[PDB]
Formats: structure tokens, C-alpha cells, sequence
């Protein structure tokens, strides 16, 4: 139930991806899950909302993150890649224009497992979440956020 | 059995290492949550 960055693992055990424990809600990528209900401990938690265009998920409650990208200040990428510590990769998003607006991007390519690693601004608040992306041959993220 | 272990807090840290460009790209995404290149 703590806030944190977390490890999403399945069962010899493999690291699927990473989400983001904040208000008692969990929040990850739908790809990484599907949607699927997640153990922590002795405890089971239960998905609340979702949504396979926008590739967001939250478990025990309605999704709380709603910080966003200032679009000119580096940001930091809190990778958890599988088998590595929690870690801080500073770069600055270049953008994805769409017809329905800007979004940022971040141009960094790590395991599959890292996706739904937090993206954060320099005051520590997650802008979105790592892993729904574009090949260009690098592969570049979306900074994807929910509402709030 | 999908489960969850702690990795973090969720906090900047000042001496991370910098990297990476910051391309600016025409993109569509479907339905299906797919991102394509226009």
C-alpha cells in the first residue's frame, strides 16, 4: 500500500513492467497487465479503471496522477529495469504532435519490463508513465498521463 | 500469479546521468492505443 515505485512480476519468475503505488491507487500500462488483478503480499489488488486506447490501468481506486510536462524543462526517467536498482535517467522530451495536441516524448530505450516506469519533474511529481512509444531505428516514448 | 515488490520512492535525484535526444515527430494513435508515424 505504500507509496513507491514498484516491480510488476509473473510466475522461474519475469519482470512484465513497473507501475506507480500513490493515494492507495496503483498505476500501470494496460499492456503490461491486461487488466489482470495483482498480488502484494497477502493481500490482492483489484483493477478499478481502465483503458486500452490511452494503455493506462489502476487498481483499488480511480486514477490519481495528474502532473504534467511543462514543455521546455528536462525530466527524469525512474527506470526499474528487471535485475537493476531503481534509477534516475535525466533527459528532455522531445515532442509527439498529434491532431488532438502535443504530448511529450522521452527518446530512451530500455527492457520491455520497464514498461510503466514513472516520469517525473524536477519537483518529484509523475508526469506519466514509460512504454507506449514509436520506432523512428530507436524507439521513443510517449510521456503517457491520465485524469485525474 | 502477478505480483508486486517495491523498488523505490519516487524522487528526483540530482546526480542522475543525462542522456538521449529530443526528436519532434507527426504521430497518430489508434484505436487500439498504437502510436504510428504520420
Amino acid at each position: 500500500t505504500t507509496d513507491g515505485v514498484y516491480r510488476v512480476m509473473t510466475r522461474g519468475s519475469t519482470q512484465v513492467g513497473v507501475g506507480v503505488m500513490q493515494e492507495g491507487v496503483f498505476h500501470t500500462m494496460w499492456h503490461v497487465t491486461k487488466g489482470a488483478a495483482l498480488r502484494s503480499g497477502e493481500g490482492r489488488l483489484d483493477p478499478y479503471w481502465g483503458d486500452v486506447k490511452q494503455d493506462l490501468v489502476s487498481y483499488c481506486g480511480p486514477w490519481k496522477l495528474d502532473a504534467a510536462w511543462d514543455g521546455l524543462s528536462e525530466v527524469q526517467l525512474l527506470a526499474v529495469p528487471p535485475g537493476e536498482r531503481a534509477k534516475n535517467i535525466q533527459t528532455l522530451p522531445g515532442i509527439f504532435k498529434t491532431k488532438d495536441g502535443d504530448i511529450g516524448a522521452v527518446a530512451l530505450d530500455y527492457p520491455a519490463g520497464t514498461s510503466g516506469s514513472p516520469i517525473l519533474d524536477k519537483s518529484g511529481r509523475v508526469i506519466g508513465l514509460y512504454g507506449n512509444g514509436v520506432v523512428i531505428g530507436s524507439y521513443v516514448s510517449a510521456i503517457t498521463q491520465g485524469k485525474r | 500469479d502477478m505480483y508486486i515488490e517495491r523498488a523505490g520512492d519516487i524522487t528526483w535525484e540530482k546526480d542522475a546521468e543525462v542522456t538521449g535526444n529530443s526528436p519532434r515527430l507527426d504521430v497518430a494513435l489508434d484505436e487500439s492505443g498504437d502510436f504510428s508515424l504520420v
